[PDB]
């Protein structure tokens, strides 16, 4: 079935490879920050942990390895580009799936990374035969278990425990201080709680971008290499355009195709269309970091098991903004409450500034938060933009509307979204006497009803004065700092 | 419920 004489390996520039020191590795977010300036223009990068950093995989317990059942979905590789979704495949265990992968590669190739690459793209671009594989993707680790260890109180001290509390343990990365995802109380699946990816040969994850343009960290626990292709975030649009240009009929059929994660396009074609693509080979025991709005794709060289999770340093806050705004224009539903994260971050930073005002002891956390807030600070800039947006949106409301101050438990329990935008309304909501428990964003308050303003009101979580007070507090306004440290 | 995307 293999045909190496017709291989179509795409000759693509390598994504940068980093070799963090133990020092660097003690501070995940800091290290990611230093990485930013060096690899953000590449979209993705490969991170090799310091020597002998190899956390034990609990999935290798044969109690889980041979018994824990997980679902798979069927991928027709020859259909990924030229031609729709993935259909329900048979249940597997890690043992079973590894055995079938061995069987598959034995049948298909009777095999190094570039051979598998050339053959894969051979199948995708040109289509001799139907090739059908399975992927156990997007498996909940809270259901299945994590590839990382957890703390067990009653048992002897072990390196496993140290790994369990390590920051690069993907169960711990999302809510590290410096990541605004910490301010989301719900253990959002995939975004905050890591997801598992069990692979076989040719197993694909098609072109896509993280939800809310978040950072993505992917650890390969065990098995064969995972090949990655990444696009820089600042070329995202370009990429998209090329898709529209090179798969016209598929986009005539599905204008929302990109968000469906079932379409693959070769890096060769992308290079010939002027889109910068960068290659990375993730081997067992290594990390792959995806930057905000960095389109990425790739496949598996054989049986493996990966674990991915989102992370959101302060620098992400400007992208995460655009995203939700974009979502509003796409009228697509979100995965998280952005304003909750922004406001949460601002509140924590204000708390730290308040502590410094009391000449409290400066901790590393306090330092990290102070460092990103002042009239030059990224957090300050983000909050400032959001507040400006708020004031313009309110300014554009015609006079009539009443104000009711939103009670704090307004987003707890229930996600509240603009009926038209699906814009998250954690900060502001508009309504009328026509529609209790039915709201719009400040931009679409107009479109909610036909009623006159007498009946129109707006739930506000914070008055405009209070918001501007927050911006001033980040810039050192002690009174404002006192104000927001109380909330 | 609250979730990441799936193909
Ligand atoms: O590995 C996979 O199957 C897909 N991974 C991701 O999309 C990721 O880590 O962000
Ligand atoms: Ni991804
Ligand atoms: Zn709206
Ligand atoms: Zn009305």
């Amino acid at each position: 079935r293999w045909n190496p004489s017709e291989a179509c390996r795409p000759l693509v520039d390598d994504a940068p490879i980093f070799y963090p020191t133990n020092e660097d590795f003690d501070d995940p977010l800091g290290y990611i920050e230093k990485l930013r300036s060096k690899a953000e223009s590449y979209g993705i990068c490969r991170i090799v942990p310091p020597v002998a950093w190899r956390p034990p995989c609990p999935l290798k317990e044969k109690k889980i390895w041979e018994n824990s059942k997980f679902p798979t979905r069927i991928q027709f590789i020859d259909l990924l580009q030229n031609r729709f979704g993935f259909q329900t495949g048979p249940d597997f265990t890690l043992a079973a799936f590894q055995k079938y992968d061995e069987y598959f590669k034995e049948c298909y190739f009777q095999p190094k990374v570039k051979d598998l690459e050339g053959e894969y793209w051979r199948i995708v671009e040109q289509a001799t035969d139907e090739v059908e594989v399975y992927y156990g993707a997007d498996l909940e680790t809270k259901k299945f278990g994590s590839g990382f260890p957890k703390y067990k109180p009653g048992y002897p001290i072990s390196e496993a425990d140290q790994y369990s509390q390590c920051g690069w343990n993907l169960n711990n990365l999302s809510r590290l201080p410096g990541s605004v995802l910490a301010f989301e109380s719900c253990d959002i699946s995939g975004v905050i709680v890591p997801w598992l990816y069990v692979g076989m040969c040719f197993s694909t994850f098609c072109w896509h971008v993280e939800d809310h343009h978040l950072y993505s960290m992917n650890y390969l626990h065990t098995g064969d290499p995972k090949v990655w292709y990444g696009i820089p975030g600042n070329h995202a649009e370009s990429f998209e355009n090329v898709m529209k240009k090179r798969l016209p009929d598929l986009f005539e059929e599905q204008p929302d195709l990109l968000h469906q994660l079932v379409t693959q396009l070769s890096p060769r074609i992308l290079k010939e269309e002027g889109v910068p693509v960068y290659r990375a080979v993730q081997r067992s025991g290594e990390f792959i970091l995806t930057f905000p709005k960095a389109y990425h794709s790739g496949f598996n060289c054989g049986f493996n098991c990966a674990e991915a999770v989102n992370v959101a340093p302060v620098d992400w806050l400007v992208h995460g903004q655009n995203a939700v705004e974009g979502y509003s224009k796409q009228r697509r539903k979100s995965s998280l409450s952005h304003d909750k994260l922004l406001l949460g971050a601002a509140m924590e930073a204000t708390y730290c500034l308040w502590e410094l005002s009391l000449s409290k002891k400066k901790t590393p956390v306090i330092a990290r938060w102070k460092r990103v807030c002042s009239e030059d600070g990224l957090l300050t800039k983000a909050v400032k933009k959001r507040v400006q947006m708020e004031e313009e949106r309110l300014n554009h409301l015609q006079d009539g509307f009443s104000l009711r101050k939103m009670e704090g438990d307004f987003d707890n329990k229930r996600e509240r979204e603009c009926f038209l935008c699906f814009y998250d309304l954690h900060m502001s909501a508009s309504s009328c006497k026509c529609s209790p428990n039915r709201f719009a964003c400040l931009i679409h308050a107009k479109d909610l009803c036909s009623c006159e303003s007498k009946d129109r009101y707006i739930l506000i979580r914070h008055t405009l004065d209070e918001l501007w007070a927050l911006v001033r507090a980040l810039e050192g306004d002690l009174d404002a700092i006192d104000l927001w440290a109380s909330k | 419920a609250r979730t990441k995307q799936t193909a």
